[PDB]
């Protein structure tokens, strides 16, 4: 069950924390301290959630839906059936995934390779917090929270974001989306560069990482290198979801209004907001 | 004719996403348990921007109610086809504000579901 | 009669997915398969997926070929033995890992020449060698000593190494105490304003570290050999690390 | 004759070729930037005051519902809406075919002219084929920075919340996964770029101790892995199936399904 050059990799050691006790395999997968630690978590939130779907009524994974505290339970606790389970769910997310994280930690010892991995993962986790923690912490309730619902989160979103008219006008919203948006654009272009340099016109040789920034070249007109490339694609998608966090971190706690008036500051500069014709005048 | 209601009650489907219908008793006529915007439910000629559970209205709303603004016919077809602007003629104020984010193209929608309106949701 | 176009479309959407993921999946299999057991031989249990046609690479400067997937490579002894007789367990080094080449200090058999840029020259020159390359990045790490993470010094600075393609340092040659000298991943050392350090391996540790035959040129095997074994310093020069590292 | 192709095909910048469409991409790009442009002013009253504080806010909409699919809608109306499209038409297309061209020129693999074909998928469809089949460009996207975003959010609304879209959810999976893909093998590589990894095209063809790491993280990670060169089989599907589950999405709104929370209900 190991790759035909794996066996040379599989030493020991690496570990942040019980040593040598839990510095194992499961099969492809490794397990380490973290590696229990995630399942325990993962499989506590698992249970939670069926217990609510039990309490609910309906085994359909379309419905299930695990609803915070009530707005007026404020940041108190609440019946386990009363937003009280969303809570401990909530931890074993948050426990869970930050286990998930750590034991990358481990592995990426093991192997001796670099850390930007888990690294990176830490801002889903952030921007996750972000949305269960930190926003509804400084908003003052839980109930402004997301519920755990495959569309009665979607549901959410949509009204939460029409609480604010179009959110599309949120400046950092926009942002946000470009960057999501041009890292797309910026994967696909990587991949199909290798992939056309990998399997060229038949019968040649194979492109020469040369061939590759010449062509690249003549799509931006600038040459980023392999190291660049990569670099800027974690780049790209690291800012998005920086830029959707800050997005919410002050929508409703610094802003209230709908975003589309918060523009208004742009046109009422002194030396124009009085100018008549044009739009807005 | 001038107006079928069975045509404006599809029509009204997609203002479900913000609106919902609600008697005075509770029971829903129509909606998705929607609360972006108010409940429409008695909305034929009554005073804009006066619904008592709804405590989102804008200042335009507000304002050209108080005015002495009723939904009739006429008023609502120019409403659905572009707020800001006809809460802006209405009102007077060239500064004037609406928070209901969307725009029925349609004429003939409009009126089909102002039909719908006055068979489904007019408190006797 | 009819049908509902929409979701005739997502229900055909969903078969193209699982196909795509399918051979994705496979196409993912020319290198590391067949999957063999901590022993050596066949797993039989592959898995679901199976092994993709055969595809041949034409190598260019006139390398040769590759057909993958194909034989395994892999041949140099493993300085590793089992701890246990349970399968998914660690092999601790029978001798010296970091020289015996294993675990976070490994190195693959790569072809044993140099990286070749577009025109057919050597990717990587001494700048002492270079065909016009200054030292504008910054800081001069020319000349400067070279000290362990036992903070004891091995040697010093003598010449960059460049990728005259990407046009970006990658080793620095440091002069060892016995005028030998020995090159370094520019990633595993940190430039200070009065030194080097490399706290990835010890004062002691810098002449175990691999040679190039050529003084002038490393080969791709070359590089494996010193990063491998420079990387795995790390975690076997622990402890000869002195604290408080920054 | 060829001579003139021959000229035209050492066009440059610098040290790029600009070759034939290159050209005609660039011209017809400025003409497109031109028509909106002018409109804008127009809209802004020649004032540079106005133009500059009010930008954001301007619109070149397409023709009235009224005027069907013809180009008969006068300027001020419709005409320079369609003029500006269909520059916009010869400009992208005239670039993908200098990205296909330029490709077969360096002999390389079309890769990169079919991934560029997704994202005209969905381009396509919104400005040019769901307004033909609907039967008019009022139903098209106009030009202007916040009044695009402001179609967007009516187009919703119009077919019963996007969100019930099952393409339109299929398409998110992906932008998010794209997100999370590069976000993964970009920080993957460098954690390895200490063995060289930057440089995949050699670990292609002759696998180095980073592409083992690598693979070997992720196998101890999630169970699974992929291959130096695989990877980038998943990263090119990731992202162009982007647009393409999203092109269809919105091509089936409005022409097959009118509200997508109903279509839902009964799915
Ligand atoms: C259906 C989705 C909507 C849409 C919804 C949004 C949203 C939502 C946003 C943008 C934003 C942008 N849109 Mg748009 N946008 C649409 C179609 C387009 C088309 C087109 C087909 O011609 C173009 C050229 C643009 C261009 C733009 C850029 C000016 C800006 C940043 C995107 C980016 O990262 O580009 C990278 C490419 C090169 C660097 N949009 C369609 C109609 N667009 C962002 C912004 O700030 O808007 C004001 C933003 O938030
Ligand atoms: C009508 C609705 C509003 C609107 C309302 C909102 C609201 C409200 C929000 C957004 C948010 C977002 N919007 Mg919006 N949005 C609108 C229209 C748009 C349009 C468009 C085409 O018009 C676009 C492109 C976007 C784009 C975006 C994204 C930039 C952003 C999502 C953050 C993110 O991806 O975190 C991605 C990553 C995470 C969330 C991390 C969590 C993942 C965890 C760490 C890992 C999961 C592990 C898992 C459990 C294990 C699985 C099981 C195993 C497989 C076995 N919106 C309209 C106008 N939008 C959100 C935002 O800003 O968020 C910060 C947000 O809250
Ligand atoms: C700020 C952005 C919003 C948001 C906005 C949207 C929008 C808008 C959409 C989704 C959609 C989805 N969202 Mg969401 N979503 C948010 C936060 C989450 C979190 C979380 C712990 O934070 C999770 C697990 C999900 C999960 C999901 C998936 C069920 C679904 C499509 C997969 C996808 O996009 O994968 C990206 C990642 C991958 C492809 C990698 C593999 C990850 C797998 C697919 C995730 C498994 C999720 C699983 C079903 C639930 C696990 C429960 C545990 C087993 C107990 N969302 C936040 C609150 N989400 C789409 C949908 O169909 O909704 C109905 C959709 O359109
Ligand atoms: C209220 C608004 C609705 C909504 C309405 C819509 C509509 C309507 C659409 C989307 C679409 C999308 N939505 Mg949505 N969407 C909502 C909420 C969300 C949320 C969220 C968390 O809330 C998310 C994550 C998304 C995410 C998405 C994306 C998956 C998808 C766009 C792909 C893309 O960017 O292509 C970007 C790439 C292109 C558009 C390619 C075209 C580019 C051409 C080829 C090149 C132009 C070159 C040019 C000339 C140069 C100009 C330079 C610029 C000026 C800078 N939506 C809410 C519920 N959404 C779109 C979709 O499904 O599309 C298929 C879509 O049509
Ligand atoms: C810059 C941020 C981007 C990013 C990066 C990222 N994601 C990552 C990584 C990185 C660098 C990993 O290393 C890690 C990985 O291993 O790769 C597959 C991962 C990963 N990203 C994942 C998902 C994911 N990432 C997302 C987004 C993003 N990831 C961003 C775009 C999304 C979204 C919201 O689009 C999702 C769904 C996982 C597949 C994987 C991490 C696996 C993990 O954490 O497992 C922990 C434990 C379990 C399997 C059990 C969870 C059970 C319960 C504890 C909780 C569930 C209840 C509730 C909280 C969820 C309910 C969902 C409802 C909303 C429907
Ligand atoms: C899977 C789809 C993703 C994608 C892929 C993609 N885009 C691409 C390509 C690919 C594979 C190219 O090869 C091509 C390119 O050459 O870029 C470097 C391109 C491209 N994507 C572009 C834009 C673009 N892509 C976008 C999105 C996306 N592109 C998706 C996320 C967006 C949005 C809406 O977010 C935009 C605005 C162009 C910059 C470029 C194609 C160039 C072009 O069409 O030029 C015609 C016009 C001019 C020369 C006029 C310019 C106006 C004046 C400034 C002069
Ligand atoms: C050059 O390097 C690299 C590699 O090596 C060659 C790699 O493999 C990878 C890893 C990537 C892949 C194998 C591609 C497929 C993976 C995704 C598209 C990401 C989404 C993930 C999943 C659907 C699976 C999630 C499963 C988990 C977390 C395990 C849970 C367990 C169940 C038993 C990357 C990024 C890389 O960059
Ligand atoms: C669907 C085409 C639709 C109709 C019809 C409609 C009507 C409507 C009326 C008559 C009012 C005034 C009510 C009163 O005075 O009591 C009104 C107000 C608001 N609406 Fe609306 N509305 C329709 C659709 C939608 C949609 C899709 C949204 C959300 C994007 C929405 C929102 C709102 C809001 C908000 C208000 C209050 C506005 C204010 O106070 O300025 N409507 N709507
Ligand atoms: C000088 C003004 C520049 C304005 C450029 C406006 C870009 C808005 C593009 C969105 C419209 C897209 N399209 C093709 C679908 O119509
Ligand atoms: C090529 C990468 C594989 C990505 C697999 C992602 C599956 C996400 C599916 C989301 C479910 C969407 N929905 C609405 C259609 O059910
Ligand atoms: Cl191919
Ligand atoms: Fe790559």
């Amino acid at each position: 069950a190991l790759l035909s050059f794996e066996r040379k990799y599989r030493v020991p050691g690496g570990t942040l924390v019980g040593g040598n006790l839990f510095d194992f395999w499961v099969g492809p997968f490794y397990v380490g301290f973290f590696g229990v630690a995630t399942f325990f978590f993962a499989a506590l939130g698992i249970i939670l959630i069926a217990w609510s779907a039990v309490l609910q009524g309906t085994w359909n994974p379309q419905l299930i839906s695990v609803y915070p505290p009530a707005l007026e339970y404020g940041l108190g606790g609440a019946p386990l059936a009363k937003g009280g389970l969303w809570q401990i769910i909530t931890i074993c997310a948050t426990g869970a995934f930050v286990s998930w994280a750590l034991r990358e930690v481990e592995i990426c010892r093991k192997l001796g390779i670099g850390y930007h991995i888990p690294f990176a993962f830490a801002f889903a986790i952030l921007a996750y917090l972000t949305l269960v923690l930190f926003r509804p912490v400084m908003m003052g309730a839980w109930g402004y929270a997301f519920p755990y619902g495959i569309w009665t989160h979607l549901d959410w979103v949509s009204n939460t974001g029409y609480t604010y008219g179009n959110f599309h006008y949120n400046p950092a919203h926009m942002i946000a989306i470009s960057f999501f948006f041009t890292n797309a654009l910026a994967l696909a272009l990587h991949g199909a560069l290798v992939l056309s340099a990998a399997n060229p016109e038949k019968g040649k040789e194979m492109r020469t990482p040369d061939h590759e920034d010449t062509f690249f070249r003549d799509l931006v007109g600038y040459s980023i290198g392999t190291l660049g490339i990569h670099r800027l694609g974690l780049l790209l998608s690291l800012s998005a979801v920086f830029f959707s966090a800050l997005c919410m971190i002050i929508t409703g706690t610094i802003w209230f209004d709908q975003w589309v008036d918060w523009w208004q500051w742009w046109v009422k500069l002194p030396w124009w907001a009085n100018i008549p014709g044009g739009i807005n005048g | 004719q001038e107006g079928d209601p069975e045509a404006g009650a599809k029509a009204f489907n997609q203002c479900q996403t913000c609106h919902v219908i609600v008697d005075d008793s509770g029971t829903t006529i129509a909606g998705r348990n929607a609360k972006t915007g108010p409940n429409l439910y008695g909305v034929v000629g009554r005073t804009a921007g006066t619904q008592a559970d709804f405590k989102g209205y804008g200042e335009g709303m507000k304002e050209a109610g108080a005015k002495g603004l009723a939904w009739d016919e006429e008023h609502f077809v120019q409403y659905v086809q572009d707020p800001t602007k006809f809460l802006k003629e209405y009102t007077g104020d060239a500064k004037a504000k609406g928070k209901m984010t969307f725009k029925l193209k349609k004429e003939a929608d409009a009126h089909n579901i102002w039909a719908y309106l006055q068979q489904v949701a007019v408190r006797p | 009669g009819n049908f509902d176009l929409a979701s005739l479309a997502i229900y055909s959407f969903w078969i193209f997915l699982a196909g795509l993921i399918y051979y994705l999946q496979t196409e993912n299999m020319r290198e590391g398969y067949p999957l063999e057991n901590e022993d050596g031989t066949p797993a039989a249990n592959q898995g679901p997926f199976p092994l993709p046609k055969p595809k041949t690479f034409i190598l260019p400067h006139g390398r040769g070929t590759l057909t993958v997937p194909g034989p395994e490579s892999e041949d140099r002894p493993i300085a590793l033995a089992r701890t246990a007789v349970s399968e998914g367990f660690p092999h601790a080094p029978t001798g010296d890992p970091m020289k015996d080449g294993v675990g976070p200090a490994s190195w693959v058999a790569r072809r044993d020449l140099p990286e070749l840029d577009g025109h057919g020259h050597n990717k990587i020159k001494p700048m002492k060698a270079a065909a016009g390359f200054h030292v504008s990045a910054g800081k001069n790490p020319i000349g400067l000593p070279v000290r362990g993470c036992d903070l004891e010094i091995a040697g010093k600075v003598v010449d960059i190494w460049v990728d005259i393609p990407e046009q970006m340092a990658r080793f620095l040659e440091v002069e060892l105490k016995d005028g030998s000298t020995r090159l370094l991943p520019m990633q595993m050392v940190k430039v200070q304003s009065n030194r080097v350090h490399v706290n990835a391996l010890s004062s002691d540790l810098f002449a175990g570290i691999p040679t190039i035959k050529s003084p002038t040129e490393v080969t791709l095997l070359e590089e494996d050999k010193i990063c491998g074994y420079v990387a795995g310093g790390l975690m076997y020069a622990a402890p000869k690390r002195k604290s408080v590292v920054a | 004759f060829s001579t003139l192709l021959g000229w035209f095909g050492n066009a440059q910048l610098g040290p790029i070729y600009l070759g034939s469409l290159g050209v005609l991409s660039l011209f017809s790009g400025l003409m497109w930037f031109f028509t909106i442009g002018i409109w804008f002013w127009y809209q802004a009253g020649w004032n540079p005051a106005v133009f500059l504080r009010d930008l954001f806010f301007f619109s070149l909409e397409p023709p009235a519902p009224e005027y069907g699919l013809s180009f008969a809608a006068p300027l001020k109306e419709g005409g320079l809406w369609l003029i500006a499209s269909f520059f916009m038409f010869v400009a992208v297309w005239s670039w993908w075919g200098r990205t296909y061209l330029r490709a077969q020129a360096l002999g390389m693999g079309k890769h990169t002219a079919w991934a560029f074909l997704s994202a005209i998928w969905l381009w396509m469809v919104l400005g040019f084929i769901r307004p033909i089949l609907m039967g008019s460009w009022s139903e098209a996207v106009p030009y202007g920075i916040f009044s695009h975003l402001d179609w967007t959010n009516n187009f919703s609304l119009v077919h019963g919340n996007l969100f019930y879209n099952p393409f339109h959810g299929l398409s998110i999976a992906f932008l998010y996964g794209s997100a999370l893909l590069f976000a993964m093998h970009g920080a993957t590589i460098l954690a390895v770029s200490r063995f060289g990894g930057e440089r995949e095209l050699e670990q292609i063809a002759d696998r180095g101790t980073a592409a083992e790491r690598a693979a070997l993280f992720w196998r101890w990670t999630m169970g699974f892995n992929a291959t130096m060169e695989g990877i980038h089989r998943w990263a090119i599907w990731m992202a162009v199936l982007v647009t393409l589950t999203g092109g269809i999405g919105i091509l089936l709104s409005g022409t097959v399904v009118d509200n997508w929370y109903v279509w839902g209900q009964n799915h």
